[PDB]
């Protein structure tokens, strides 16, 4: 009994594309067979759907169908890539390279590996959020077994130079994994052009169903990986357990739709992103954009509104579903790119998706300008600066 | 030529898309149909036209089913809808 | 009102009200293609909360035709 | 976000500032922006020791804003002695603050005390 | 072409329309991430999630806080076995399980053996049930975990779970059970059965595929090392986005099951009896695998003498069934000492919530017919019917 | 009231008969039958009202799920001739 | 596939003939047991052939087509059977190709009786 | 064409020799109200009709049902 707020949080999750649901429902109603039942049609048709979906994912990323392994999500996928490569080459190589802005599942997998006696190097990013290739080159060691860098950041939408990293890891004979959860279906990906050895894919980030993902494990020059989920040997023994047919069908449908609609979606999402940022800045000073605007996915916009607290502004926007880069600690990505401590609490993340309308954008810009102005009239920092006081005024204490 | 079939189909798809309860699906569907037809207007190959038409019919079925489901499990409107 | 057709068409085809003469055709005078006219007949159905069968809808090619149909 | 924490937020009482150069105004500027919350609370004291006016400006979440707004609201017509007995716990209970949001009440109280200390520090001889 | 009848409920079950009707709102409008704490799209999703958790808990007699959502009973079994084992590694390196456990349990124990653990695989008696004396005698000072499944997925035998609970409690050993085939079909009280961990699969109780749950007792806290590293969702026991539509589906399925359990058990009992009784009065040399006294009537495994499993399944082009033929024979059937020749002559009938008596009678008819025919084609049937003893001839 | 109960029985049976899926149809019909027939000798008015309310909710479910089944229908079972 | 539940020459001959060959190859522990019987003409040609096999549908088909092919051939033309021809003729995958081997093992075994029965 | 004597015969589980035209469903044919609702439904299935509660409630005897079908 109340109007719902606008959804502007696409990086956290996306709605089902009605085409995807229409693809799934038959397997939620009549085709409920187990894809591993080899002795009857209920199984044959289900398996058929599954392999078809596998082909769809493969076509979206330029891989062979045999290289796609179905998982529960990009989290499991990242665990499989990192822990799989790490555990497999343990007897001979115990060093990994990743970055400080990677998703928490990558970082925490690396954490547990450190607990098991592995050596991890977390590459720092530049102020722009992009890594320094020279540092990656200098970091690789003889016993380096894996290099993991994410394609698109989920907090500031920065695009890492995936191809160049592929070159380096190839010429240095080191496995390359990438967490493409925020890039699949939004920007082009060719595993061969980018010389990628493992890739993580999340279904519910591309308007597919929740609880299903995929991991690409290159087979061309075979990449070896130790499986984590023990069982009956499903998914080439890389992921035992019953393959959830409706979910994988959904994933395939989402990847096919994305393959078709990518250019269109990117054109109009680019337009909307420009509209939002341009309009907000032409009306509010001291709003900085986190992330190099040259290498950036326009769907994810992180803005720091000077002198206004994140939670307060989010609460003033009770009509727009937003986020502020998350627990009870500050954003580690914003600290990694060296954002001033004071501004770490003054950033929010607008997500412009496939279904976002121009009305939604202009509305969010309205409430944003209005409430940033109001909260600035209430802010003691805005008063101190506008009154000539320098933020280096050690009158701080607790 | 194929003008009649294409137009009647355009009518069916727009009119049916307008019945989405969810704001996002409705707006997206309408805008997408518009942009699509307007972009594929200058196609002369009849085989390419027939391909586009067949895909358009399948998408029509999808739209019907999904609008009906959306109505069965509907929710409240967005603040933007007044 | 009743000639509020002149509003619909005006906003639908994006043309100043001074151009929506009763004797003005959608395609020739108001410069619209057939897709525009499909959207237009639909818009009329939405406004007056009616339903124009395809038989008589094809006839609607001029402002006076629409006004005559609604009345 | 309790109902009251809603009402004091974007419906706030006494948002502004007084003249820090008065000998009758007490300014407490407590907090730190790296930690998230910064409260500036000012008061005006009567010849008879009553608080006649009070304003605030805080940088922080809606709960901290509520704590500060309710703070100035309460400190209005009380004596400097009757004000020192605010007790953050009374603020929290009056606003229904969960555990993770309890720091705000502390900052508010530390503000009241700080401002009173400024005023009492301006009244001393030379 | 007309579709065949479904008799393979142990492999998977269709969605109960109530479960789908419960899910769809979260597949359409309530697409919020349950971990988005800053807007309604997240709050409503989380609410649905906790509601489902309470539903599962009520079905198994547990506290809501003790339920952890997983991707399926496979992940649950990995979490229980490898989690418990890895956590108490510093002091206990021995595990006890049985030879009839599901392959995910057996293979988890295998990998643990690769990690330096010792596993004891109890044999089952000819009836498929374990010997409690053998289980007590198996426990060692460094035994950290005992894993026994509630109901077997191949022969439907019921293990004496409660007594195992007593034993493991009095010996201070954690008790885990893979109840994937028992939830919603037979009663389960985690406190009465003194259970420390339990695996739950959604698509075995007419819930959606790709979702499961694990019960980890908190009363006498059981510590478990998490396998999936991440942001700390599910109390850090199972990182990753909780798929709300799936968990909602699972909760609805568990509640529906809690309501319909008695009814389903009555009618499934009737149907199972009808099937077995009718089949045996018409075909000689038809053996039922599993102690008929302690057996869940939903899973019936029968050995049809002198007929190969695959051939019979193929003659039943009208009924979706399963067997345990060969690229290896059923290890459950070997564990209960089934004659080697008969290991290839067994099939598995599953009678579910929606199975109709018509379906049963059809399966009985076609089954008798094609077993008779294939017996006319069988050289073994000729050898026995022609007085030669199959226990003597030279093979190969 | 008795009238409401009877009409409800009629509605639930007639709507269940419309399931496309053979299993869903048979189960729905039989379950409604056994359910009503089982609660026939209930005298408690509160229990009667509760049962009726649950029956109404399940009726809504039956409607929606029947429509869904019709939208995504498939071929019949060999058993249906 | 076509030969299963559509079999050619399913049966048995009289093992007491001095002109009929009975080959019973296989084993029930391994899964497949093929019994192939043949009748030899005065001119050394195969006059009839029947079979009875215990195994999957692939072994059954291999046996039906087996007897069908061993029908009008000379004792010499049978020794050149080669299971591979069976595999190609039925398009059997690797895991089910073993049946062809058993099929071959059957033909020779029957011949082994015939040459041993003469 | 009172093949109703079959429907009722199968519906209430009573031999056709019992279906007297002057026999009431509850008194004579020994059926409860649920049985009778299922009965009107079944008749609708056979003769492919639709009896609103107004005229359906009246159906209490064989002659009533046969007469209704003949009309309508
Ligand atoms: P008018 O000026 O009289 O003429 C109209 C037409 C276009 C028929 C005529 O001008 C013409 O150009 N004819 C030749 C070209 C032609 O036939 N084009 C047909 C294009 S068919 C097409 O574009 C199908 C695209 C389908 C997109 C549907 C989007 C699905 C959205 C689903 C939302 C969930
Ligand atoms: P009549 O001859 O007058 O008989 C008297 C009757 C029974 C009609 C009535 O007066 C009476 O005696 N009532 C006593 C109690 C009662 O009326 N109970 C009625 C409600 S009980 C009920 O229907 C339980 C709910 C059934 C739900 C079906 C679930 C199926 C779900 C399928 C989903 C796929
Ligand atoms: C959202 C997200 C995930 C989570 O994927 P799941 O399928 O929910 O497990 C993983 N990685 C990244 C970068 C994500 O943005
Ligand atoms: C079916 C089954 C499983 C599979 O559960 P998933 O969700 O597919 O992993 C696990 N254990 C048992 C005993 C099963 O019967």
């Amino acid at each position: 009994s109340s109007l719902r707020p606008l959804y502007m949080d696409v990086q956290a999750t996306t709605p089902l594309d009605p085409r995807v649901l229409d693809a799934m429902l038959p397997y939620l109603i009549n085709y409920y067979g187990n894809p591993h039942s080899r002795t009857h049609a209920y199984g044959w048709e289900s398996e058929a759907a599954m392999e078809r979906a596998r082909q769809q994912v493969a076509s979206l990323i330029g891989a062979d169908p045999r290289e796609i392994i179905f998982t529960s999500g990009a989290t499991e996928s990242n665990n499989i890539a990192i822990k799989g490569v790490a555990r497999f080459y343990r007897s001979r190589k115990k060093h990994l390279i990743t970055t400080q802005t990677e998703h928490k599942c990558v970082l925490d997998s690396c954490r547990s590996l450190e607990a098991e006696g592995f050596q991890v190097t977390y590459l720092p990013v530049q102020k722009s959020g992009i890594i320094d290739l020279k540092e990656l080159e200098a970091a690789i060691q003889p016993d380096t077994s894996l290099v993991s860098v994410m394609t698109v950041n989920n907090e500031i939408g920065v695009k890492q130079p995936i191809a160049e990293i592929g070159r380096i890891c190839s010429s240095r004979k080191v496995y390359f994994h990438t967490d493409a959860a925020q890039a699949v279906g939004k920007i082009p990906l060719d595993v061969n052009d980018m010389k990628i050895d493992l890739m993580s894919i999340s279904g519910h980030k591309i308007y597919g169903p929740k609880g299903v993902g995929a991991i690409y494990i290159r087979r061309r020059p075979r990449v070896r990986v130790e499986a984590l989920q023990s069982g009956g040997g499903q998914e080439r023994g890389m992921r035992s357990g019953t393959v959830p047919t409706p979910l994988v069908v959904g994933l395939g449908a989402a990847c096919e739709v994305a393959q078709q609609e990518m250019e269109y979606d990117h054109k109009r999402i680019s337009k909307l992103s420009e509209r939002l940022i341009q309009n907000i800045m032409k009306s509010l000073p001291d709003v900085v954009m986190n992330g190099d605007p040259k290498h950036h996915y326009p769907g994810c916009i992180n803005l720091s509104f000077a002198y206004v607290e994140g939670e307060s502004l989010l609460m003033a926007l009770k009509d727009v579903a937003l986020s502020s880069g998350s627990s009870l600690e500050p954003s580690y990505v914003l600290r990694a790119i060296g954002t001033d401590e004071d501004l770490a609490h003054s950033s929010i993340r607008f997500g412009i998706g496939r279904f976002t309308t121009e009305e939604e954008v202009d509305y969010t810009v309205e409430k944003c300008i209005q409430h940033v102005k109001r909260l600035r009239e209430m802010s003691p920092l805005w008063e101190m600066v506008q009154d000539g006081i320098d933020l280096k005024s050690i009158k701080w204490t607790q | 030529s194929s003008r009649a079939q294409v137009l009647a189909l355009y009518r069916a798809m727009l009119r049916e898309s307008k019945r989405f309860s969810a704001y996002n699906y409705r707006t997206y569907a309408v805008r997408r149909i518009r942009d699509a037809f307007r972009e594929n207007k200058n196609v002369k190959d009849p085989v390419e036209i027939q391909t586009l038409v067949n895909k358009a019919k399948r998408d029509l079925g999808v739209i019907r089913r999904q609008v009906h489901i959306g109505q069965l499990y509907s929710t409240d409107k967005l603040i933007i809808e007044n | 009102i009743e000639e509020r057709v002149k509003k619909i068409i005006g906003e639908q085809l994006g043309v100043k009200q001074e151009e929506v003469t009763n004797n003005a055709s959608f395609v020739e005078d108001l410069g619209a293609d057939s897709l525009d006219t499909v959207e237009l007949v639909m818009a009329l159905e939405e406004e007056f909360d009616t339903e124009i069968p395809d038989e008589e809808a094809e006839k609607i090619t001029t402002v006076q035709a629409a006004i005559d149909y609604i009345n | 976000l309790s109902t009251q924490v809603v009402d004091h937020y974007e419906n706030p009482r006494n948002v502004g500032s007084l003249d820090k150069t008065s000998k009758n105004v007490g300014t407490g500027l407590v907090g730190a922006p790296a930690c998230g919350d910064v409260m500036k609370l000012q008061i005006q004291v009567d010849e008879k020791g009553k608080i006649v006016d009070a304003r605030f400006k805080t940088f922080g979440c809606g709960s901290a804003i509520a704590s500060s707004s309710l703070a100035t609201e309460w400190v209005k017509g009380k004596t400097v002695e009757e004000a020192l007995t605010i007790k953050n716990t009374d603020i929290a209970k009056e606003l229904c603050l969960p555990p993770v949001k309890l720091h705000c009440s502390i900052l508010a109280e530390d503000a009241i005390k700080a401002a009173l200390a400024d005023y009492k520090l301006k009244q001393e001889p030379k």
